[PDB]
């Protein structure tokens, strides 16, 4: 993945502005709303039931930090998605088994939770890099299945 | 199907959505033409860039078509109909294409709907837009 | 929509499976098992290796509910109705598995009926077995 | 991608017996019937208004037999399909614009006609070990997207 400059620093900057401690519970709680097969693989967390109770669920918030930490970090090694993500290929691919499809779902359900929550400023070229970005997060992710 | 719920909630989302419902259209194909650029092709005689009537127009087209399955909610494929045959015999629209305007979709909306975008209804959306694309791409 | 053409390929090339029915869903099974092991943990309790009584009579499951979609092909939302809360409610089955266990199926069929699978009645089966998959995911 | 000695035996000698001169144009032949839209880019080609006509097709036959190459190639070298592709990949990529979406359809149709053909012998540990080939083409085919 070859982010642009202006792409770098698109996303660099709206993500700086990034509440990094709520925005991957929102995402992860969305996830599981708008794609419900997804709940499957997070039984564990309890109430489940509405979208209210998946939302106000301290697991998923708390799982969402660490999933929001990923992206940030794999945001560090644009240059190098493929070895940083490398530990939590196996992991999904071998003990979750996960179809990496729901990878790109949850990237996407993070540009809409982006876009949602900073309206204008997610202007279409800033919406662009993005797309790169989680693209290439969710490639790298589905490496140990490749 | 569509539940009721998912009804409600389209029909409400969609009913603040407003005269705004052409420049919305519009930037979701702009969204849509930066973020996946093979869907391009398929306009390489419209203006693509920033500010096109070309764009804006067509934009306008597509969300009086959305906005009238939103109305005919209960029979879309026969309220679609006549685009199903543009897009899937003429124009031969690669199915992976819906899905792609669907996403742009649900960002311009979440992006001038703050309130409206919650999960629910980002939900409603989601599978609402699923079935337009499923009546588009049936012939 | 599914077409004439479409379901006369389909009660034609289905027609011509017969009693095999439970031995071929079987196969298609582990010929998903073998080529996309992630479809596995949906069956972390059945047997999944060849030989299996647990993969061929579930085999045999699937396959008469095919058939039951092929006798009622104008009507198979209410046809397949019991089935889609299964898969979708209860099983929460990844709708990404539908298209990786159809796509055995194709195969499976191309495997023992040679001269039936040609490329209109593949196409037909494609279209099929995509609208079975839509009306078990529905829910 | 990684083969195993048994999937590299697996492939290498059902692929020896592949009549390198007319599997491709099925295959091509069956994305234009199956997936119609593919059509799209193949208007070039003339008459394609029936299965038929589209299977009968000497440019069908003829580009299939081009891509059928490609396999044979790319089956070369396992190890490296990313650098071997990357001429066709810019081309499909910056000029053709098809949607990488269609490299896993005509691996899958590929894989079809080597059952049809070959029956049998196609068994499912077969047919795994050719996923595992046509889903590397279609990442390798698709690395000028990514
Ligand atoms: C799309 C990008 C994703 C990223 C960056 C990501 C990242 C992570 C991280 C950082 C963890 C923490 C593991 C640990 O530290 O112990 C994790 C665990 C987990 N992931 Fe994801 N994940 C992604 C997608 C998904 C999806 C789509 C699913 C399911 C639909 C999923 C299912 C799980 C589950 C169930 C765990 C916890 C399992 C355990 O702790 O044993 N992940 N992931
Ligand atoms: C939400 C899904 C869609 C809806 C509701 C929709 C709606 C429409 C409508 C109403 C028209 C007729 C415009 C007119 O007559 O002026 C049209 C035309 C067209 N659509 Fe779509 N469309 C959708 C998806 C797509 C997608 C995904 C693509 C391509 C990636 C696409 C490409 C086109 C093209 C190329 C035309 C021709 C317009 C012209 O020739 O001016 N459409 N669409
Ligand atoms: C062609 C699409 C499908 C059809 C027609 C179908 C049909 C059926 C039927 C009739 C049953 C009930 C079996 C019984 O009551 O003994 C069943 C159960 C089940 N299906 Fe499916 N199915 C399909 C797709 C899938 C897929 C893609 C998966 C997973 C990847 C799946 C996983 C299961 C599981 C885990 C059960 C539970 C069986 C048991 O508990 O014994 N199905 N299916
Ligand atoms: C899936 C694996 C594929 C492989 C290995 C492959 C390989 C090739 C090869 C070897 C050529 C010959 C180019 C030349 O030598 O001049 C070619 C050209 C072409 N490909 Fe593919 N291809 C694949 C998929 C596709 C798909 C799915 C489509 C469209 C749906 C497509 C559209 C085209 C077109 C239209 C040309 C000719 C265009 C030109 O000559 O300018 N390809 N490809």
């Amino acid at each position: 993945v070859h982010l642009t400059p202006e792409e770098k620093s698109a996303v660099t900057a709206l993500w700086g502005k990034v509440n990094v401690d709520e925005v991957g519970g929102e995402a992860l709680g969305r996830l599981l709303v708008v794609y419900p097969w997804t709940q499957r693989f997070f039984e564990s967390f309890g109430d489940l039931s509405t979208p209210d109770a998946v939302m106000g669920n301290p697991k998923v918030k708390a799982h969402g930090k660490k999933v929001l930490g990923a992206f940030s970090d794999g945001l560090a090694h644009l240059d190098n998605l493929k070895g940083t993500f490398a530990t939590l290929s196996e992991l999904h691919c071998d003990k979750l088994h996960v179809d990496p499809e729901n990878f790109r779902l949850l990237g996407n359900v993070l540009v809409c939770v982006l876009a949602h929550h900073f309206g204008k400023e997610f202007t279409p070229p800033v919406q662009a890099a993005y797309q790169k970005v989680v693209a290439g997060v969710a490639n790298a992710l589905a490496h140990k299945y490749h | 199907v569509l539940s009721p719920a998912d009804k409600t909630n389209v029909k409400a989302a969609w009913g603040k959505v407003g005269a705004h419902a052409g420049e919305y259209g519009a930037e979701a194909l702009e969204r849509m033409f930066l973020s996946f650029p093979t869907t391009k092709t398929y306009f390489p005689h419209f203006d693509l860039s920033h500010g096109s009537a070309q764009v804006k127009g067509h934009g306008k087209k597509m969300a009086d078509a959305l906005t009238n399955a939103v109305a005919h909610v209960d029979d879309m494929p026969n309220a679609l109909s006549a685009l199903s045959d543009l897009h899937a015999h003429k124009l031969r629209v690669d199915p992976v294409n819906f899905k792609l305007l669907s996403h742009c979709l649900l960002v311009t909306l979440a992006a001038h709907l703050p309130a409206e975008f919650t999960p629910a209804v980002h939900a409603s959306l989601d599978k609402f837009l699923a079935s337009v694309s499923t009546v588009l791409t049936s012939k």
